């Protein structure tokens, strides 16, 4: 005698059967309906293992969904009359981030003529999403620009895209802009990334302004700093300690690392490192020790 | 041994076992668990059984559901035991009515409870072959066998609402309801139930941990060479099987109630007689994704993680698919093209594939002999169907903390035609798991046991029900298996339990096929 | 030590030995075998060298070919060992003249001749960098070590007739003439001449096995980590990289005979410091199939069986390609994706076979760190370019009834950034054939030689100087090595010879990965 | 001083470089030409493995040419001035042979719908041979009717291709052609041949007329009859001993083998095999015992 079906009239994306698609962030709501000759008891339950995480209201609302939000759920009616009734639905919670362009020229000696450059675009979005590849206003493929490739690498579960110009031409070194779609199914519009690739494009170089293992006593001021050898699109550099961060210490100016004293606690290594998206990070490591 | 439950009273009977340590079981064969599904409940769910006042004598073997043994059966994905010895399986069966949705209890302070899903291919079998008081009696565990509605009446779908489908499933849940608030009668833990099946019935159990209907009712499971998202495991040309079949009964309404209604109406016996042919390595009347008690594809419900943590013990033997090679180079070529084209839906690009598989399954250290062909091809259907996809399960499950335990069976038992040089095919783990060597060879069984098979049968008994207890295959009780550590699984051990004369704990079994079949052969068209 | 000879009166000296078991050797250190290739002669094959009335006394030794180690070397196929120890090279090559065909001879009733061909890269190199005074004084045989012409002054070709190349292993074949009509006045037997080199050397080892032109002159070869159809074994750009050069050095003419006349004229020095970039794995100017001295592609030729029974002893090191590597997945990926693209012709199908390759070389049961992604890539470049094109050639020559003999290197020498548990890479197995470590460490290798270098030096210049007698590399003279049977290699068995401090027989080396490029490889696509 | 070269205007075939390209039985001849201030010697030498087999005349000569004489051959001049002179030539004899025909359908149970049926056709030939499938008059490939697929399988070193037909539907019960051809490369015209699929169409059943183990007194009369139980093409039956063959034993029907008089050298077994290019033969064996 116990019977459920729950509509799905809430502010949810349309699309031209039991699955709930929201546009991430918005206002989910799923108004379950019962049906007893004794009045049953209603259950919105998200499939979580175990061998009172339930809404026991009506409506299942939440405001703010994000993707941890995502899951199955599904609706019940205990009644003591016959079997609990029980009807599911999966909440597909869409978006789309910011995709991220990074060039891999994979380079010792110059004794072949190849001139190889990657670019590896890589995004996060619920939907698969569709890669567009551009140089300048120029969607690009092979069939029309054979000088390239495009291919998915696999085992990186299909969230990156590589376009592979295998020969610089003078024509390669212009503007590639990777523009990743969701098709607008939540009317999420597509993204895009761009980079300049230039007769200059290089990985960044570090220069350390101490030795490799700097040695201090108590209670000195250290000052080390990070300077930069190489890198045309102008790299950003970041310190750190690793598994003990220091209060004293202090990072004006991402080249400058600053201890204003020094105990045996502050010893260990500094790692500054250098990240343009052009080739590996650079990483200097200043291994300060204090005496004792 | 007289009970009382929620429905009658219920007269059992207490046998001793053929063995000197094992003693007495209570049976309780042929209890109701549903209303018999007889005219209009004929491909409907099942609801609760009737309430009898008096005491329901149930001291002998329930009937069989309808099935049909004489001709076309599924060797490939039977039981070898089941195929080679069809005789002692027929007998079985000889009593069969519609009217069969009964089960047996066997009982040796809340027991725990283990049901067993039989398999076979959904067609045929009956839990009447398993006598489980030999497994109660060594684990202190009551063992449950049920019959679930086979074939046509058991899995007939049109995709529509007129027959959603897998009621043989709703079967099992209906009896898992059932033991859920009677076995506290028996003494059982409705806290601690366990169903484990081999084949086609493990493919029942890894479904039953996808469902919702089957929520409160059990705690743990053990798959058995059997899984979800093998090829046979779920129907998904419903509507075209049951239109076929209709069209064979003279039912072809192009309304799906109205051939559902003319179904309804047809003898049992003239449905079951009738042999629709499905697709190759397929089913034609099984499981579907009926949107309800399956929500959706396994392998997206697995992957996506919309399930509980029920504790899972998944496990396959060596040789599986013992009957798929039963080797020319050319005949070599012809079955892989065959398997390429039914297992991948005839994919442009299948000479891409099919030199790719023939290749990747030829030991190159000598490619003359066509013995090495038959271990490969062995190999092959063992890989594809059984191995792989277990350890996806595994892999899927164990990701999301569920506790999983994997074995790989590795020594079988001796009969005629299955030398103790061969490897374990397809279903003889159950000898061992139901304590066969320790009461004699049945006829069903015909096997030369030894010493070193009744010690490893009292294993293997040992770490299901302690699997059924704790949740953990060798913490209640702990001879070659010394100190051996059952380690867990998950997937970045993925380290499995070697079960057979010389046991180990290993940590990637057949990755290079495993990895071959999952990440690279998908790409491939 | 005055030797006259059908051109000329020869004075040598005599030297002693840095080892007290092994006495002195006599040296011929510069003897012309050919009339220097300077004007006209220039791009033109060797002819019989002048005669000279008095004592030519050739007691030092002789110049270089042209070269350029000034930046842009090709590190990935050059010998380890002279990448490493640049400057020790680079000390025996700073008397270079384009007059540069000489030889030497290191002698200890007519004795077998073993000349060495030096390898590399066909750019570089020289015989004056292997002693063979100690191999000489161990083996019972003269050791010889030419020069032939290198690079651009050797192996220009135009694919036409005004220029067909293959200049350098016409001076070889000259020095096999000079020797066939020689080595009898030094004692040495004309019939029992072996040819041996490393690398590229192999390479023209198995090149003039297939020419007609060295058809009576030696009669067992052995090639080391060499073979004739690896990329870059042959020059099949000949006019692409010649046009490149001429256009270098002003000399583009559209027509093939006026660009060659005019690079007579520029002098050798202007030549050889301009530095024709390749394609990735290949070369720029090297052997070509001029239809003459090669007469079609080898490949053809060993499948079409047009060649002679010479004896040959094939073998790969189990690491080479240590340049290769020196890994992220990315890096994986990219590095697989510029392989095919570079050693399959930019082929459809790229992706398949690059995610294939990748699938292949991944040990699935740890596929998370990148120290094995190093030594899946190690063994990549090691399988295609070394172990695949040795085993089909020893593959293709034996089935023709040609007894050959194939080892497998692994135990390699200790030296800087060389530590003895890594992989013995490309170049490591010279020390040990040329009796290195029985005199001590040289500059060019400075490895930290232990008893165990010593004897297995022992055991390897053993087996050669076996081979270069009998054509058996055990049978003469016979302490790892206790009866152990270098069988022979045929298409059946296959078996190898497995050279390190642990030796033995076994039958199939890699047969997966040979029969996945060898066979499978070629279909896709 | 010792210069050749070989002109080769003898009866070979035309063809629209370094190559004599010749059908085989054809006549072969190969003109060398010497240059010599002293009269150099000439030598015809195939390239034949060695650490006399060679024409010394100016004129290689060969009336008929098989596949085993379509080696690499070069003719030289020996002249004691300068280096000898070398010329070579890759004799390339061209052949195709004719085309076998098997069916192949791979059967227990019917328990799956299936009905699937191959057609291998196999043929020797020089230029590797063109595979054309018809059925009928009707040239056919998935993309005419995709009830088919064609094949070549590796591993068997292109000289064979297999016909799949899938699932028999009533059009598939037709007559199908093999046709090769080496594309009339020496006028080589191409050849072809042909099965009849039908209804009843199935590999071959031997019925024997004795026992597996006949035993046998010395000096009887023996007399086996093998007898057909299965193939719809008509099969065709033979007789084997292995490794001694039998004098008396005669075969006068494929069914009938006679022994007239048994010694103790005639016991073993004796094979009778049913070979109708449907499956795999048929073999049924008749032990044959003489006590002793
Ligand atoms: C900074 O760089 C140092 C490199 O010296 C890092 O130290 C390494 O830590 C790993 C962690 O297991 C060890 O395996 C390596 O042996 C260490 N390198 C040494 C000792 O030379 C340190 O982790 C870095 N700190 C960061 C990145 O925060
Ligand atoms: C006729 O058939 C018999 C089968 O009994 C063949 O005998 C086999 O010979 C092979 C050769 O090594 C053995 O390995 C088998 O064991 C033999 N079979 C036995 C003993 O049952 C015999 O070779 C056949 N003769 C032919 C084909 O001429
Ligand atoms: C390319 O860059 C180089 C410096 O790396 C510069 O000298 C040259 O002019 C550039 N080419 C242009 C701007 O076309
Ligand atoms: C270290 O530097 C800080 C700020 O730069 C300053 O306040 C402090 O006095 C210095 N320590 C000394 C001088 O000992
Ligand atoms: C089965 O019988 C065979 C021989 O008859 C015997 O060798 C084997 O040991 C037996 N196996 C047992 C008793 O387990
Ligand atoms: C090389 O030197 C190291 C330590 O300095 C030593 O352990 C090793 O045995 C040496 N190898 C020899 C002497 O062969
Ligand atoms: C097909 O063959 C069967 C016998 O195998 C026969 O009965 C039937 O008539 C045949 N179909 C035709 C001739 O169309
Ligand atoms: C055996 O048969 C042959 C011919 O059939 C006959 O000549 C001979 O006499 C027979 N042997 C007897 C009758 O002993």
């Amino acid at each position: 005698q116990a019977q459920i079906v729950h509509a799905g009239q809430a502010c949810v994306v349309k699309e031209d059967e039991r699955v709930y698609t929201i546009r991430e962030g918005d206002t989910l709501m799923l108004q379950c309906l019962v049906t007893g000759h004794p009045r049953p008891q209603v259950r919105w339950t998200k499939t979580a293992g175990s061998a009172e995480t339930s809404v026991f209201n009506e409506t299942l609302r939440i405001e703010r969904i994000a993707r941890t939000q995502g899951g199955r759920y599904y609706c019940k009616a205990e009644n003591g009359v016959g079997v609990p009734a029980i009807k599911s639905i999966r909440v597909d919670v869409q978006y789309l981030d910011e995709p991220m362009l990074t060039v891999h020229q994979t380079v010792r000696g110059n004794f072949y003529q190849e001139k190889t450059v990657f670019l590896r675009c890589t995004v996060n979005s619920n939907p698969p999403a569709r890669f567009i590849w551009k140089r300048g206003s120029d969607t690009l493929s092979h069939s029309q620009d054979n000088g390239v490739d495009i291919y998915e690498p696999l085992y990186t579960q299909g969230e990156t895209k590589v376009l592979k110009l295998k020969n610089l031409r003078p024509q390669d070194y212009a503007s590639y802009t990777c523009q990743v779609s969701v098709r607008n199914v939540c009317g999420i519009p597509d993204k895009a990334i761009t980079f300049r690739l230039t007769n200059t494009t290089a990985p960044p170089a570090l220069k350390l302004s101490v030795n490799e293992t700097l040695v201090v006593n108590p209670g000195e001021n250290v000052t080390v700093q990070c300077l930069l050898t190489g890198g045309d699109p102008l790299p950003q550099l970041q310190w750190s300690h690793g598994p003990g961060p220091l209060p004293l210490g202090a990072l004006a100016q991402g080249g400058t690392l600053s201890i204003p004293s020094v105990q045996a606690r502050d010893s260990g290594y500094y790692n500054c490192t250098a990240t343009n998206n052009v080739g590996n990070p650079a990483k200097k490591t200043v291994n300060l020790l204090v005496r004792s | 041994p007289v009970v009382n439950t929620a429905y009658g009273r219920v007269r059992g009977v207490r046998r001793e076992l053929n063995n000197e340590i094992l003693g007495p079981v209570v049976q309780f064969l042929g209890v109701p668990y549903a209303t018999p599904p007889l005219g209009a409940r004929r491909f409907q769910p099942p609801e609760a059984p009737a309430s009898w006042p008096g005491v329901r004598q149930a001291t002998t073997l329930p009937p069989a559901c309808p099935q049909n043994l004489h001709g076309a059966l599924p060797a490939i994905m039977l039981p070898v035991w089941f195929t080679d010895n069809l005789e002692a399986a027929a007998t079985y069966v000889q009593n069969q009515s519609e009217d069969c949705l009964y089960l047996n209890l066997y009982v040796p302070g809340k027991k725990p409870v283990m049901l067993f899903l039989h398999g076979g291919s959904y067609m045929e079998g009956t839990g009447n072959m398993f006598d489980g008081s030999v497994l109660a009696a060594y684990g202190n565990v009551i063992v449950a066998t049920l019959n679930y509605r086979l074939g046509v009446l058991g899995f007939l779908s049109t995709g529509d609402q007129a027959a959603k489908g897998n009621y043989g499933l709703l079967d099992q849940i209906q009896a898992l309801r059932w033991l859920s608030e009677n076995i506290a009668h028996f003494g059982g833990d409705p806290e601690r139930i366990t169903i484990f099946g081999s084949g086609a019935g493990a493919s029942c159990v890894n479904l039953l941990i996808l469902s919702h209907h089957s929520e409160g009712l059990f705690q743990k499971a053990i798959a058995q060479s059997g899984t979800a998202i093998s090829s046979w495991s779920v129907n998904y040309q419903p509507l075209k099987y049951t239109r076929l079949l209709a069209a064979k009964v003279g039912c072809d309404r192009e309304d799906s109630a109205e051939a559902v209604e003319c179904l309804r109406r047809k003898p049992s016996r003239e449905l079951v007689d009738q042999d629709v042919q499905p697709a190759r390595y397929h089913i034609a009347f099984g499981p579907v994704v009926d949107g309800d008690v399956v929500p959706d594809d396994p392998e997206i419900l697995m992957q996506q993680g919309e399930f509980l943590n029920y504790d899972m013990l998944i496990g396959v033997n060596q040789g599986e698919g013992l009957k798929f090679v039963e080797v020319s180079a050319s005949a070599f070529d012809f079955t892989v093209s065959n398997f390429v084209d039914n297992l991948y839906g005839y994919p442009e690009g299948k000479d891409v594939l099919r030199e790719t598989i023939k290749f990747m399954y030829t030991d190159w250290a000598d490619r003359d002999n066509g013995e090495m062909r038959r271990k490969t091809l062995l190999a092959l259907f063992t890989d594809h169907q059984w191995v792989a996809p277990a350890v996806a399960t595994a892999k899927l499950h164990a990701d999301y903390q569920s506790p999983v335990y994997f074995y790989t069976f590795y020594h079988h038992c001796q009969a005629e035609g299955r030398p103790e040089w061969a490897d374990a095919a397809h279903g003889d783990e159950l000898p061992y798991v139901f304590g066969v060597p320790m009461v004699g060879a049945t006829d069903l069984f015909p096997c030369n046991f030894s010493k070193n098979d009744v010690m490893l049968s009292a294993v293997v008994m040992t770490y299901w029900t302690n699997f059924a207890k704790t949740g953990d295959p060798n913490q209640p009780v702990p001879n070659r298996f010394e100190e051996v550590v059952w380690s867990k699984f998950n997937s970045k051990e993925k380290q499995y339990l070697h079960i057979g004369l010389k046991p180990r704990v290993r940590d990637n079994y057949r990755a290079n096929k495993v990895a071959f079949w999952l990440e690279l052969v998908p790409h491939l068209h």
